[PDB]
DNA sequence: GGACATGCCCGGACATGCCCTATATCTGACACGTGCCTGGAGACTAGGGAGTAATCCCCTTGGCGGTTAAAACGCGGGGGACAGCGCGTACGTGCGTTTAAGCGGTGCTAGAGCTGTCTACGACCAATTGAGCGGCCTCGGCACCGGATTCTCAGGCCTGGCTCG
DNA sequence: CGAGCCAGGCCTGAGAATCCGGTGCCGAGGCCGCTCAATTGGTCGTAGACAGCTCTAGCACCGCTTAAACGCACGTACGCGCTGTCCCCCGCGTTTTAACCGCCAAGGGGATTACTCCCTAGTCTCCAGGCACGTGTCAGATATAGGGCATGTCCGGGCATGTCC
């Protein structure tokens, strides 16, 4: 049957998700993760709805920015595929690693 | 009946002054309130430090003006200083 | 006690995050590092948030606690209080 | 009759409210009369500029109500506002539709 | 005879003689120590003030100081500092 | 009248409780100030000074040097992970940099 | 004027050497000059603003310390 | 034939020499002339304290050393050794200065 | 050498889904009316911090020189920057499934939020003196220069085995 | 078998770390005098700890639906490795030049001290507009439908080199 060339659909998804604004990370697994981490610092924590939404907005913005920088370093290296070493370089140069 | 602090009516008046045809959503209004509060905190804090460094215990317009010049970019600083000076002169004359 | 919910941070979700960041191609090996990175982020934020919660003689984390924690880490967030 | 300083000055932000927030923040032991007027005027200027750009962006989108997306476009498209808010994340703002030239097809 | 300029030189020297009886200190190094101590002071006092403000607290106490120390210092440093502070404050209160 | 004895001595500390208290009071931080805040501050500053001086002394003796110089202070801060983290955005005058060569720059056989 | 050439080629080489680089392209020098000049512009701007607010005519070391502090890099050893 | 080291040996020797010591590497007076010229574009007839120029110079050398460290790391990431302008531009773009 | 006919390549002619444009519904979220009461506005008092004048000396600016380490330039070269090609392998893309994400409704009680009292805690002022800061001496740890020394390294002489006549 | 020329190994010729040593030097540590602010003492405002009540939504549960994750199959585009090229920067040598220390004049303004003055905290009293609450109402989310075109694909015209007379 019909099959799209590698690359057209990736670009289509990039345009689609950069045009709109809905959250892309699932709410419930994020909340569950938050509860697991909270459990190891202080017992039986309760979290506001707007608090979990705040953590999710912050996390998604941080990851989007990190992936932007990773893509820029990869293309700088005449690459398109992102590698773990790309993530590590981006985080080291940003000064958090 | 818990009184809060917001600039909603004043932001709406300025908006009607500049564009008396456009509304504003709750999220956008929250972003505007966060923005105005942030700018306020930044400018007031810089003015306070400026005053402390020069052994001044009173907040007057010269330190405010210098802080504005430090924080705002070129054209923004020039227009803000011009508007502030005209407004303060009109108020002082009007008493 | 919730256990092994780390597998809930799915591969396609990370792919969508990368799409929003302008990434065209993503290695399969990226995801675990990203998961680790995400975990690290949480570990800092929650420590500050719960600390504020604990200082105020509260045991429920509030939106204001989170916004202050994010601000004091330089990643100030708008939309949940000033 | 009582007439406020903002009314005498022709400004929209309240001189009294800005005065109370400056006084009660534990910033200084005395406060001048012109400082909150000046501050209100600068805040007005910046609000007018941001709403101007956001309205423009909304009209370009054939929208009559400004949304957070339009605010993000306004802040990120303006070089000086973007500089002022370089370390600011606006919720529900998204990002600019910016695609690197090398990633485009040949 | 110039104006009174405050510094911590003698206290740093006393602590040094407590910890290293036979070690000296240069003027440049003392300046680095003064910058360090003043910086930590500014950070802790500012964070404590902000903490107290956030909770509608008008009085500076020891709990906010302790929490600020725990926020700014790493793990074992925070634990050791807290232990020293509590022992010292309770011993002082005994007098 | 009772004999005057200092608060630092009462606390077993070397940093001046009175002086730190005056600088805290006059730093425009709050209208009201507790008695235990300057005690905590003096204790933390003395502890941090003691740790930095330990590391700097170690470095000085490793160099057979008897006086602490800025170079030794820079080495001491950077050689401890937690001090380096705390002072990540601090430049020490006359401190230099760590001796460190990337593996790829070394010659090969 | 012509003072930009006073940051001489061997000087940029030495600064780069302390940074741990082994080889330095010929086009590096102009880039370094531009970056340094912009940095100086921002620092000196802040310093002169502080000097003028204090009604002074000479830039002091403390003015520079404040400029550097507000720029995001605190420098120890010249007061404060 | 006169003695000649292979390319690199002297580079490593100078790396060790300048990383071991701390004396300033940029000339004082040319920097001073540059600073006054640049400053004069903002305010005329401005004066400078000696310790002010020394502070500015220490800051400048620390900044350049750090930028060159990051540039070298980015170059090595690209399996390269020689630094080029695009490396400087990448380092400054990722640091957020551009 | 001239004519012929086609192989092949690149620039115009094409059936599916993605983008774009039009429109009905509603609905809940945005815009507007109200009470009041607590903060904003008008007014008097005080005092202390800010505005202004005279000094000085010290801290900066200005100038000559020498001479030497640093700067500018010439030039060999080799190793690293850069272009080109193979590959295979891990990643883009399509499809069924289940797995859980997301929405609607209710529990209710732990926990966030508002108010009452007052007593410990801290602001505020007089006298004091002892710790804390400015000025001076000095000598010892540090800075500058000469001296012998070894070491990982290079080069020349001697030995040994391969090859040709 | 005798002569030849070199590969290779081992025992003397070498630019930086090993200190090793000496001498000067200048500034930090100690001492002393002055001085100003922390103490001690007391009094009085005040505010937040603790109780107590209220009331909001967080957590858990249940239910359902449906978009998304995951595993697999398959094609494929480039990261890495390899090879070749070249160019242009490192290292050394030569000439230059101003950096830096030395020394000395001069002026101007930062800071100090004193005098004055006026501006806002504080308090009092009255009033007005901003915020829960409530309510009307309308622009975008949701949904469906229709036009038009990008795209992997096909076809015709032009170019090029092979072959025959």
């Amino acid at each position: 049957p019909h099959r799209y060339r590698p690359g057209t659909v990736a670009l289509r998804e990039i345009r689609r998700y950069q045009k709109s604004t809905e959250l892309l990370i699932r709410k419930l697994p994020f909340q569950r993760l938050v509860r697991e981490i909270a459990q190891d610092f202080k017992t039986d924590l309760r979290f506001q709805s707007s608090a979990v939404m705040a953590l999710q907005e912050a996390c998604e913005a941080y990851l989007v920015g990190l992936f932007e920088d990773t893509n820029l370093c990869a293309i700088h290296a005449k690459r398109v595929t992102i590698m773990p070493k790309d993530i590590q370089l981006a985080r080291r140069i940003r000064g958090e690693r | 009946r818990s009184r809060k602090e917001s600039y909603s009516i004043y932001v709406y008046k300025v908006l009607k002054q500049v564009h008396p045809d456009t509304g504003i959503s709750s999220k956008a209004m929250g972003i505007m309130n966060s923005f105005v509060n942030d700018i306020f905190e930044r400018i007031a804090g810089e003015a306070s430090r400026l005053a402390h460094y020069n052994k001044r215990s009173t907040i007057t317009s010269r330190e405010i003006q210098t802080a504005v010049r430090l924080l705002l970019p070129g054209e923004l600083a020039k227009h803000a200083v011009s508007e502030g000076t005209k407004a303060v002169t009109k108020y002082t004359s009007a008493k | 006690v919730l256990r092994d919910n780390i597998q809930g941070i799915t591969k396609p979700a990370i792919r969508r995050l990368a799409r929003r960041g302008g990434v065209k191609r993503i290695s399969g090996l990226i995801y675990e590092e990203t998961r680790g990175v995400l975990k690290v982020f949480l570990e800092n934020v929650i420590r500050d948030a719960v600390t504020y919660t604990e200082h105020a003689k509260r045991k429920t984390v509030t939106a204001m606690d989170v916004v202050y924690a994010l601000k004091r880490q330089g990643r100030t967030l708008y939309g949940f209080g000033g | 009759k009582a007439k406020t300083r903002s009314s005498r000055a022709g400004l929209q932000f309240p001189v009294g409210r800005v005065h109370r927030l400056l006084r009660k923040g534990n910033y200084s032991e005395r406060v001048g009369a012109g400082a909150p007027v000046y501050l209100a005027a600068v805040l007005e200027y910046l609000t007018a500029e941001i709403l101007e750009l956001a309205g423009n962006a909304a009209r370009d989108n054939k929208k009559t109500r400004i949304i957070p997306r339009h605010l993000q476009l306004a802040i990120r498209n303006d070089e000086e506002l973007n500089k002022l808010l370089g370390r600011v994340t606006i919720a529900q703002g998204g990002v600019l539709p910016n695609i690197q030239a090398v990633l485009l097809p040949k």
